[PDB]
């Protein structure tokens, strides 16, 4: 994600406001960072509770695509 | 080199003799071949 | 006078003009010089999202490594080395914009402190 | 409106000593403050135009010191005829004069 | 050349033993990263055009192939915990299905775009 | 290290000899490569004798 943003920003000028594709990349990076933090949370409470980890995994498996599709539709509705 | 490692890992835990043999052979076959290629390349391109 | 729509400043922000008259002395004589200053004020909007956001995100990603278990060496090592590589690439890229000056700006101090945090 | 605080409001100095008057503006007035000498029953006469530039016919004892906001006017070894009002007035904007300083002996 | 060599680099994971998870995950994801960088370069060659050429089509198909290899290993590892023989057969099935599909696509693409 | 080098060289022109900063980067890369070779040597003789 970082190298994609880098390859994109080399062509645009230095504009202070946030573009639309920058908002999209920020959303995607927030989703990836929340995935990584969710794994960190699983690995932290895995020794204490072995079922909470499986519960969080089974919940995330159906929760992440839903929020991503919702954000995608809201973004494409607000901009198009 | 990567393909040789892949073959070694594929033969590991089933025929470890062949894996160790080809690894000890590739510890000598790759550097000598690279040295020969370097000598040939540099010689035939500096003679001109 | 400045026109209303007359501003092509993407990054800066024109505050106002300030005129003055003076008298300079050259090797040929003594001349009259009309001076006009345009006060500019840089916009931090781009530098925030392009340097301060990745630096803070990298520092947070690196401090996440503490919440992992101690019996997981490859994961924490990967965290550390990737955060260091990212910080290095960022410290190199962000400096590229400015002219090659011989002092340390503020953004350089921020980048240095974030690098110290990742190394720590 | 650029206000000019001229100090001191009233001062007395004997003959033969360097005297310094001050005139501090509010906003920026870059070397555009003139100094006038208004004797009694007379119209003001320009002494120091620009910031430090003697008008044609001004003795060498009047000299100014300029800046962006604060300005000074020095009269070394005042004579008996240098006793008048001394007004500073900026012109970088619409001209606004100072309150003036009474010079006494 | 670099795109197909990256694709066969990704295929190499199909022979590494299924127990070594980090090796295969690193293979897949780093191959995806190099693939997107190479796609960026290839598209940066010619100017900004809003249609689909024959080169970016190739690099997109390669990107899809690497994506497919990675998700295939993901499903393999998930099914290993449920039923191992399923994944054991899936490995040897993919070993034949991937290069065959790539060769068929290359033949079709080159024939269609050379004799046009 | 190689990223630092590639970023640095894209600025300077095509120049034959070895500059001072190139010498520093080559020394740092030699030290890094020596660390990696040291680990490889340790991993080679680990199973046989961990004391050495
Ligand atoms: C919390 C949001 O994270 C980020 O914006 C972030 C941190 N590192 C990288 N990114 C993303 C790629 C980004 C940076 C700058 C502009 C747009 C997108």
């Amino acid at each position: 994600m970082t190298t994609i943003n880098t390859h994109l920003r080399e062509t645009l000028p230095k504009i202070p406001y946030v573009k639309a594709i920058d908002m999209y990349l920020m959303g995607c990076f927030v989703f990836v960072f929340m995935a990584l933090l969710e794994y960190a949370l699983v690995n932290y409470i895995f020794f204490s509770q072995p079922a909470r980890a499986a519960a969080i995994d089974r919940w995330s498996r159906i929760f992440f695509p839903v929020v991503f599709s919702f954000f995608n539709i809201v973004y494409w509705l607000y901009y198009v | 080199a990567l393909i040789e490692f892949a073959t070694v890992n594929y033969f590991t835990k089933s025929q470890p003799a062949r894996a160790a043999k080809i690894d000890r052979l590739s510890r000598i076959a790759f550097p000598l071949l690279f040295g020969i290629f370097n000598l040939v390349y540099w010689a035939t391109y500096l003679n001109r | 006078v400045v026109a209303e729509d007359g501003s092509r400043l993407n990054q800066y922000d024109l505050l106002g003009q300030t005129v003055d008259s003076g008298i300079v002395q050259s090797s040929t004589g003594e001349y009259v010089v009309m001076t006009t200053h345009f006060h500019l004020k840089r916009k931090i909007g781009y530098f925030v999202i392009q340097t301060y956001l990745p630096c803070i995100m990298t520092v947070i990603l690196s401090q996440v490594s503490f919440w992992l278990n101690r019996e997981s060496v490859p994961a924490r090592t990967v965290f550390g080395v990737t955060t260091v590589l990212t910080m290095t690439t960022l410290s190199i890229s962000a400096r590229n914009s400015l002219p090659k000056v011989a002092y340390a700006t503020a953004m350089d101090w921020f980048i240095a402190v974030c690098y110290a945090f990742v190394f720590s | 409106n650029i206000v000019m605080t001229q100090s001191p409001k009233s001062m007395s100095m004997s003959v033969g000593e360097r005297v310094t008057l001050s005139c501090k503006a509010s906003e920026y007035v870059g070397t555009y403050v003139s100094w006038y000498q208004q004797k009694p029953e007379q119209s003001p006469k320009l002494l120091i135009y620009g910031a430090s530039n003697r008008y044609t016919g001004v003795p060498d004892r009047f000299t100014g010191s300029g800046s962006a906001t604060d300005f000074t006017l020095t009269i070394g070894s005042v004579q008996a005829e240098d006793l008048a009002d001394y007004h500073c007035g900026q012109s970088y904007s619409y001209p606004t004069f100072g309150a003036g300083t009474k010079l006494e002996l | 050349i670099p795109c197909t060599l990256i694709v066969v680099l990704s295929w190499v994971s199909f022979w590494i033993n299924k127990d070594a998870v980090p090796a295969r995950t690193s293979l897949g994801i780093t191959t995806v990263l190099t693939m997107t960088t190479l796609s960026t370069i290839a598209r940066k060659s010619l100017p900004k055009v809003s249609y689909v050429t024959a080169m970016d089509l190739f690099v997109s198909v390669c990107f899809i192939f690497v994506f497919s290899a990675l998700v295939e290993y993901g499903t393999l590892h998930y099914f290993v915990s449920s039923q191992p023989a399923r994944a054991a057969k899936m490995d040897s099935y993919a070993r034949i299905f991937f290069p065959t599909a790539f060769c068929l696509f290359n033949l079709v693409y080159w024939v269609s775009y050379l004799y046009l």
